[PDB]
């Protein structure tokens, strides 16, 4: 009876090894995928930040000129 | 026995609605609403045979998530608002009250600019433009949220696949350990006696 | 040649739309959309006989201002949209796309507790609930705005009337002041002329009185000589 | 049914009189008395069709002020004096009484200087010259008064114009204030309910 | 050749006027103006045949003194004025003046109560009433003067007769004094 | 002479009365004629001064005519 | 018991006044008011020693015409108004009631131009100026009337002389006539018997 | 150094007048003329201690508007007339002129009825009565005018205050209108800027979005390549 | 007895804080924290002469809005956390319990790659980096909100000025109407009696 | 040559912190930061007698991992920011700005209810309060992650030992089969 016990345990064991290999392959591939996604997200957010700061300084320049115009008009 | 279905997928057909919504009963008619050109409008019309059947389909799709295709987007189901465009408003149907005469003192006409009527109509035009702006804002917000979700599809799918595989392997390893322990204890207690 | 009209008054009818929009062209059918109870939805569709009439009505109501009821209810116009109702999408046309069959391979289902479709469908349902609450918020917001703007029906009317009357009074007051000051100048010049004339009269009256007194004195001298 | 009009404006016509006095009735003829040179005499002759219309014109113009043109001076109206120079005095018409014999004792002749007739005629001539002097004084007084009254034209016109404008402005201001306070109390009593 | 003969007695007549001024030239018409009742207005008109003779009559009654009746009423003579009666002022010649049109645009009216025209018309009416009362005053004054001068017909005549008799009386008394003194001297010298 | 005493005395007193009345007549006549000359030469100057007054007033009136027509012309010009 | 005589003749004196008015009583003192330069003001002051003298003088010279010189110009006599310029009025005599306090709210000061005080003071000053104009007009009217009656003196005097001469001459003539006729009637009666 | 001061309230006393005119110079004594009953006659004389102060007071009050009391009754100054009532005209100056002695032959008399003097005195009395009537007429014309001008104390003040407040309100209205239009253009150009900002952000995000989707498609392609 | 002030205005000085915070007590010295380059750090430290003064300053500046410049930005005050870098803690202050020796099992040495130390400390450093990105996200969010508020300063100020002037204009108009109507009422009442 | 240090267990003191960085070079003084109560704040400062040692310490701990205590908690080093707490910004450099004077024309106040300044300070206070809530949320998330990592001390080590033993047994089996 021990021969069948060993046979069944061993067969389940190679099944578990193969499925563990599939799991780790999926894990590493998905980690690479997330890394690339995060890198593009960071680059993308940096571009948005830069354009926003330029946009804000342009609006500030407009506001300063507009204040100067009102100062001239009041006088 | 009416029902309207929203958020339909891009690639659907009225025969699909008749096939899919036949689970809740005998579909007497089902139309994917289509514009003149041919692109789907994203809505639908479901007409069943019996009011309890219609209401039970409604609440089944509400409490559940009736999924139509591989694209895992459910379809919201709402009761159809029956709008009539045949009778309009006959003269005899109107109440003909004192308010009616109060609203018929002056005939339809244009507002003379620089008067009270013109200024007040300008304020109403501003109000309707505010309607247009706010509805467009809501549409844009929902558009961007939906688009972002459409991308996060594949990341979520792969995360779920790997999570399910991990849970499966954990369960199988636990089963292996438990059965090996049981076998060892059984053989030990057999050899002891 | 169909046009959509909304913001309609709850007392408008078919013939009113026909008559009001007849000025811009012939009207074949203009119907006010009604619900199950038949009440006015506030919207309507007009089907002009000729496309030029419908389009010209559209621009003239766009840049111009239309009213139809005593309450200033401007009727906003947008072109109507055509949507097939009795006939759907032909599955033969759907089957033209190669991957429509690939999508249909899974039959429509409720999903299962635990599968990926269930969770991601829950995400879609959360988004749909958020969208619905946003639409409800906009509808309630404008409901409040409409109810408010109906409340100052009379306040703006009175303010406009009072401003018109005040402007008229200001104009009339300016004209009165101008005429009064000009007439005062006229009176001043007349008074100066009259004063000069009176002074001259007084002077030569005094001169004549002197001459008469001299004649009286010479006369008395003559009579004194004659008596002697 | 004749009727004479006086104080006529300096630009008149017999047609003007016909049109103006036709209001009181039909006039057979109206004529403005004209001297040799052509200057109007300032008077007129109106011969209406009938007596009652003449009486109506007379008392209407007496109680009223029948102006004729822009130059605001009414025309005084009196009955015409029927003076006849056709028959004169036929001798058969005269009474031929004892006074006629008394007053025909001496034929017409000059007055012998330094006698009773001549001196008493001097008295009469002095009386008549005094009468003429009085009439000339009255004429001069009226001429001076009418010239002064002409002088007060623009002053009086502008004063009345300003008075009318001020009264109208006061009325409009009172109306504005009365409307405003009525609306104010109306909304106050409406809002408390 | 028309002269405004006036101050005539109420008993003068057509023939009397015609012959009285006939001494100064021929007469074509002389009539005593009467009112509706036919009674003399107290005036008259004389139309000479020759105008220079009318002038002669005018001066001769101007500096001279002409009486028609026993009562000493001098005949005042003034030149007659001419006024057109049946040919008024034509509107065609009225229209020549530019201002006649700009006057005519306002129709004849009765003014309106409270209007400036009404007040001004009231002032004009007051002036006309004042003129009427002044004319009545003058006419009454001269009527009274005429009546007073008529009352003194006989007093003046009697005074004149007495005065001429007194002049004759004192003349005769002077003659008597002269003759008596001369006679006394002449009988003294004897 | 006895019968004529009263008549002679009456004639004497009457003659004195008549000659007194004669001198009074003469003096009254002189006074009247002198007063007539006085009144006449007063009336002469009255009429002359009246003529001067009338021409003075006519001059003032036409001066006011010029002033008023000029003033109305100025009003019309200012209106335009 | 102090009066005031007015319209005094051209040439007057204290003694003329105290002699003329001594008929009504004893004059304490009578003065002719003189301006600084030395010319009479055309006014006077008569002060008697008792009330009855003043009453009699005022009554008589008001109903009569008191001439005090060859110039026929009667003097108008009126009672004197006693004006006090020594005590004036101290505060202690004034009641100082709430009316005073309402008057005593602001200092005595100029009116600031453009303010309410300036406008209302302009109205008062215009009123006072036109009062002065009216008083001067009355003075000029009286002056011209007085100059008119001063020149008519010789005409009226000579006319009255002539009228009186004619009247007593007529009276003398009537005396002559009645005396002559009565004497002739008497002598005829005495001769008849 | 004196000035004649009239048109003063029946409440101003000696001290008030002397303080008010002390501004132009020193006041040894200024007195308001008082009748027998003690009532103020409304007239006063001011006795400046110096000539120049007296001349300056008139110079200033001629065109100036001096007041003594809250009720604005202006004080009007005139040079004082100097009249003597104790030493008038005596004989010595009178009889120097030859006509005075010739003018006193007739004793002071009452005329006599029927004589010429009594016939002319009546013509003088009529003129005196006419003058009396013409003076009473002016006195009543001024009593009524002053009583009337007292009536509009309240109305004139109220109208002046109302006119001042209306002018202030009109100036505030003009300022408010100018501020409103300026702030309206302030908001309008800011709104236009905000819309251009949003359009730029929208296009940037759309291009970003298609970039990310292109990565996604390439990345799926790499996945299916690896799977095979 | 020291407090920290944050959110200082753009241009501040040392003496500005001590003259602004003196109204809560006698401050000892007020320093504005400055970096090496010389620009303000946006933080300042003030210490008071007593605890009650510090408590008053804290409560008043927390409940209120302590502006210290024309720029309307209130300053935030918190207790100054005493941190010392002189003592730290030597060995003697360490309790040296069983935890001390269990924590001291190896000297200060790096972790060899592939050992358990390395893969656990890598998780730790990943956590640290996630902390840093979260803090940076919060900082940038606050910077964006602050910059948005700074831009909206002028528009909010101008709208507030408009609102204030419209409000007191309305109150002036109401005062005018009330005064006019009460004056009319009182004049009618006074003329009635 | 000063390097700022955090992420240290409380028990590491001055002498271990100075001994640890002694391998980087001379250590005159390395002091930790401690609150009033004596509990370590987990931040330490190390000052170096030389610049290159201080820079190369940062270079080495940028990529490597460094451990002081039995618990495998790394040490994080970054350049230390220089802040001044005794010499602030003087008036002289303050007024070099032309608009510094006109900025000070209004004295330090407390605003007034209903004015614009009080209306805007409320918005500023709301922003500050929301910032405080966000910072508190981040700190709470960090505290919870700290707790979660500390609980996984024994499980991770046990799993690693079991895994090492399992690969050892697998390679033994592979060798025995061959």
């Amino acid at each position: 009876e021990d021969a069948y016990h060993e046979h069944q345990a061993n067969l389940l064991r190679q099944d578990l090894m193969r499925r563990q290999e599939e799991l780790r392959r999926m894990e590493e591939l998905h980690s690479q995928e997330m890394q690339k996604r995060k890198e593009m997200q960071l680059r993308q957010e940096e571009e948005r930040r830069r354009r926003e700061e330029e946009m804000m300084i342009r609006q500030r320049e407009m506001e300063e000129q507009m204040r100067r115009q009102r100062e001239e008009s009041y006088s | 026995a009416s029902l309207t279905v929203r958020n339909l997928p891009q690639y659907v057909s009225n025969e699909l609605l008749e096939e899919a919504f036949s689970v809740f009963g005998q579909v007497e008619r089902a139309v994917v609403i289509v514009d003149d050109r041919g692109r789907p409008s994203g809505k639908g019309i479901v007409e069943f045979s019996g009011k309890p059947a219609a209401r039970k389909a409604l609440d089944r799709c509400s409490e559940g998530s009736f999924l139509l295709t591989t694209f895992p987007r459910p379809v919201t189901v709402e009761p159809m608002d029956q709008l009539d465009d045949e009778e309009g408003l006959p003269e005899k149907l109107v109440i003909k009250n004192q308010q009616f005469h109060k609203e018929r003192e002056q005939p339809p006409r244009f507002a003379q600019p620089g008067s009270f009527e013109y200024e007040y109509a300008m304020r109403w035009k501003a109000l309707i433009e505010m309607e247009k702006q706010q509805q467009d804002q809501v549409d844009r917000n929902i558009k961007e949220a939906r688009e972002k979700l459409e991308m996060e599809m594949e990341a979520a799918r792969h995360e779920h696949q790997v999570m399910l595989m991990r849970q499966d392997l954990m369960r199988r390893q636990e089963e292996l350990r438990r059965m090996e322990e049981l076998h060892n204890q059984e053989v030990q207690k057999r050899k002891q006696l």
